[PDB]
């Protein structure tokens, strides 16, 4: 089991910037049996670089590859938007054939604060016998953000489930959704519901809440 | 077009088994090596087994210790992947891949076959509307949402006013909470198109055959 380690795990490159990522193997492998794949959400991995330094059909000349032994790398002379994806190195030298953990390439843009919006459980939902409080935090950058639920001054940790979207295709921003789900009573049995988002765009947190 | 065609999506119960198929067109599988690779949700890639259709010889990653069985039929130009004692760690996308069949080109990967192993029953999603509370303050623009909760299996289809709103929309990736999925969607429109012009939420569940529209008021 020749283990492949890719560095960095995630990274961002402003347009036109030069990019480089590495792949190191636990033992040496033939440079001819080491390849790189590109994958975008929802479709199959596609051969990007074969035999260490060769480009696959249709791959832009801005990409290159180099190495031998246990150390390899992939490079993009100039970052373009469609380069944004996850790249995996692969050894087809000795079985079991393995893949690296991948390098996710994202687009770097100007920071932008999160547009928060909280919402209370619908009577439709309340009458069903439950209560979910939802809060959206849309179009922001970078991806780093923390969300807290303060149910009557006593932060509620359990019962919360989040979901993040992929880097937006148009503005290259991120978005997140947090959903606090309590029961029928638990919800009306309190009346202070807050969604607090702390993002690097500002020291002062962004808060949103409602009563009853 | 040289291409690898895989069988359809699988929804199996744990303890059961399932056989996936991959048919090559454009080359004979007997002239190359056929493989199966696995990709767990939002995870990485794992090679499972390899087979030489010319002599039936196989290679397996010890981790798929006799749980995976690879076979091939040169007559139908098809490769198979049999998986027994299905558990949830088995849920994933399975790709069959061919080593380059011809000089001058790369390898070939199938479209992928999604396998979901769950004990859950078919359940329709409950759709709830997400609109601002009593008061309101933003000016020029407003954001509305939709909560799709407790459904199985994937997926659900959410659109705002039948594809009318295709900008400023954020439908978040579903989440599994005790065998059931839950997801939510939001959209933003100028306060000039709302609340005068109706903004609708349309969520449809392919499995339970449910089609529900939630009007944001
Ligand atoms: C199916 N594969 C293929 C590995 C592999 C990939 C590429 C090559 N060779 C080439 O891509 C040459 C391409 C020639 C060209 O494009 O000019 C050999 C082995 C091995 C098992 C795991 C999944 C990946």
């Amino acid at each position: 089991d020749i283990v492949l380690t890719q560095s960095p795990a995630i990274m961002s490159a402003s347009l036109g910037e030069r990019v480089t990522m590495t792949c190191t193997a636990s033992s040496s492998v033939s440079s001819s049996n080491l390849h790189w794949y590109q994958q975008k959400p929802g479709s199959s991995p596609k051969l990007w670089i074969y035999s260490t330094s060769n480009l696959a059909s249709g791959v832009p000349a801005r990409f290159s590859g180099s190495g031998s032994g246990t150390s390899y790398s992939l490079t993009i002379s100039s970052m373009e938007a469609e380069d944004a994806a996850t790249y995996y190195c692969h050894q087809y030298h000795r079985s079991p054939y393995t893949f690296g953990g991948g390098t996710k390439l994202e687009i770097k843009r100007a920071d932008a604060a999160p547009t928060v919006s909280i919402f209370p459980p619908s009577s439709e939902q309340l009458t069903s016998g439950g209560a979910s409080v939802v809060c959206f935090l849309n179009n922001f950058y970078p991806k780093d953000i923390n969300v807290k639920w303060k149910i009557d001054g006593s932060e509620r940790q359990n019962g919360v489930l989040n979901s993040w979207t992929d880097q937006d295709s148009k503005d290259s921003t991120y978005s997140m959704s947090s959903t606090l789900t309590l029961t029928k009573d638990e919800y009306e049995r309190h009346n202070s519901y807050t969604c607090e988002a702390t993002h690097k765009t500002s020291t002062s947190p962004i808060v949103k809440s409602f009563n009853r | 077009e040289v291409q690898l065609q895989q069988s359809g999506a699988e929804l199996v119960k744990p303890g059961a088994s399932v056989k996936l198929s991959c048919t090559a067109s454009g080359f004979n599988i007997k002239d190359t090596y056929m493989h199966w690779v696995k990709q767990k949700p939002e995870q990485g890639l794992e090679w499972i087994a390899q087979i030489d259709p010319a002599n039936g010889n196989t290679k397996y990653d010890p981790k798929f210790q006799g749980k995976a069985t690879i076979t091939a039929d040169t007559s139908s130009n098809t490769a198979y992947l049999h998986l027994s004692s299905l558990t949830s760690e088995d849920s994933a996308v399975y790709y069959c891949a061919a080593d380059p069949p011809y000089y001058g080109h790369g390898d070939y990967w199938g479209q992928g076959t999604t396998l979901t192993v769950s004990s859950a029953k078919t359940t329709p999603p409950s759709v709830y509307p997400l609109a601002p509370g009593s008061a309101a303050q933003t000016n020029s623009m407003v954001t509305l949402g939709c909560l799709v909760k407790g459904y199985f299996p994937e997926p659900v289809t959410v659109t705002w006013n039948s594809g009318s709103l295709s900008s400023g929309v954020h439908t978040f990736p579903a989440v599994l909470q005790s065998d059931l999925y839950t997801l939510s969607s939001s959209v933003t429109v100028p306060s000039s198109t709302w609340p005068s012009e109706t903004v609708t939420c349309n969520v449809a569940h392919p499995a339970s055959s449910t089609k529900v529209d939630k009007k944001i008021v």
